């Protein structure tokens, strides 16, 4: 119960940063480099 | 290959697990980077 | 290793060496095992029967021994169509 | 003919083929029946 004013702060900080990231990054990480003429993503050994 | 003597030559790796898309790779007996061979290496591993 | 001379012949539209036999080992079979090196040792005596067969009837095409270990020893000697990784195209040929 | 015997209609996918993967080709014999090399009567069946 003493951890209630801390949870009401973590909830609101998460909600603020979620909306900031929704304003700044919405629909940006949708391109990638495939192989020319294919639908296979082109990466390297350990690269994700 | 379960022995340093067997782990010689080349083998195939299959991209995306497709049996019709393979590449040649030389096989090598590799040692783990964090191991338990002495107490110094064991202590480094346990530190990580 | 052996570096053959590889004259060019007819009845094989490729360069061929009648002096020894060529050996094919599948790509993912290490050449240097004690199972493989013990095969290249006793199969080394087929070469003089290959030669005799060829000289008794010169019309003869490939003669091959295909081993239960993966080896293929054929006569006359001729470079394989696909080196594994010397060019990019790898070969998938198992005698078995 | 020195060509392989075909089965069905060939169907390739261009969106799922890496450039340098070295696909396998074929290993089958050229088994062409006698009734598929000529036209087929009922006298040719009995000759066969």
């Amino acid at each position: 119960l003493p951890l209630f004013h801390i949870a009401l702060l973590v909830l609101f900080m998460v909600i603020i940063y979620a909306i900031i990231g929704l304003e700044l990054f919405k629909g940006k990480m949708h391109k990638t480099c495939y192989y020319i003429g294919t639908d296979i993503v082109a990466t390297v050994e350990n690269e994700k | 290959k379960m022995t340093e003597e067997e782990c010689r030559g080349y083998y195939y790796v299959y991209k995306d697990g497709d049996p019709t898309q393979m590449e040649l790779r030389p096989r090598q007996w590799i040692h783990n980077d964090f191991h338990f061979d002495n107490v110094l290496s064991a202590m480094m591993s346990l530190f990580t | 290793r052996i570096k053959p001379v590889f004259i060019d012949d007819a009845n094989f539209r490729r360069q061929v060496s009648y002096q020894h036999a060529a050996v094919h080992i599948p790509t993912d079979i290490y050449e240097g095992s004690t199972i493989v090196l013990n095969e290249l040792n006793w199969t080394s005596a087929l070469d003089d029967v290959f030669k005799k067969n060829r000289e008794e009837d010169p019309s003869l095409l490939w003669q091959v021994f295909g081993s239960a270990t993966g080896l293929a020893r054929y006569y006359p000697a001729s470079p394989w169509v696909d080196n594994s990784r010397t060019p990019n195209k790898i070969d998938l040929y198992d005698v078995r | 003919q020195p060509k392989p015997i075909g089965v069905g209609i060939p169907t390739i996918n261009l969106r799922k083929r890496r450039p340098n993967v070295q696909n396998p080709k074929s290993q089958e014999p050229v088994t062409l029946d006698f009734l598929d090399a000529e036209l087929e009567n009922d006298i040719k069946v009995e000759i066969r």
